[PDB]
């Protein structure tokens, strides 16, 4: 079971509409999406 | 002023230490009636209700 906590809320009330991430590079793994 | 929320505004006032007296109060907007008699049970590091 999981229990998750608030961290921090900032107001800025801007339009959102799309998401993506951001990765590291150098010269395996995995990650959900729930809805 | 915007649509976009408050983030500066005034300063406020902050009062002395009381209990055991019926008196009114207001802690982050909530006012009412009470004893503020100490307690001891522990809420979360978060929890201010």
């Amino acid at each position: 079971f999981s229990a998750l906590e608030p961290l921090v809320d900032l107001p800025i009330g801007i339009n959102i509409t799309r998401f993506q991430t951001l990765l590291a590079l150098h010269r395996a793994a995995a990650y959900y999406v729930g809805y | 002023l915007l649509h976009a929320p408050a983030t500066v505004c005034g300063p406020k006032k902050s009062t002395n230490l009381v209990k055991n007296k019926c008196v009114n109060f207001n802690f982050n907007g909530l006012t009412g009636t009470g004893v503020l008699t100490e307690s001891n049970k522990k809420f979360l590091p978060f929890q201010q209700f």
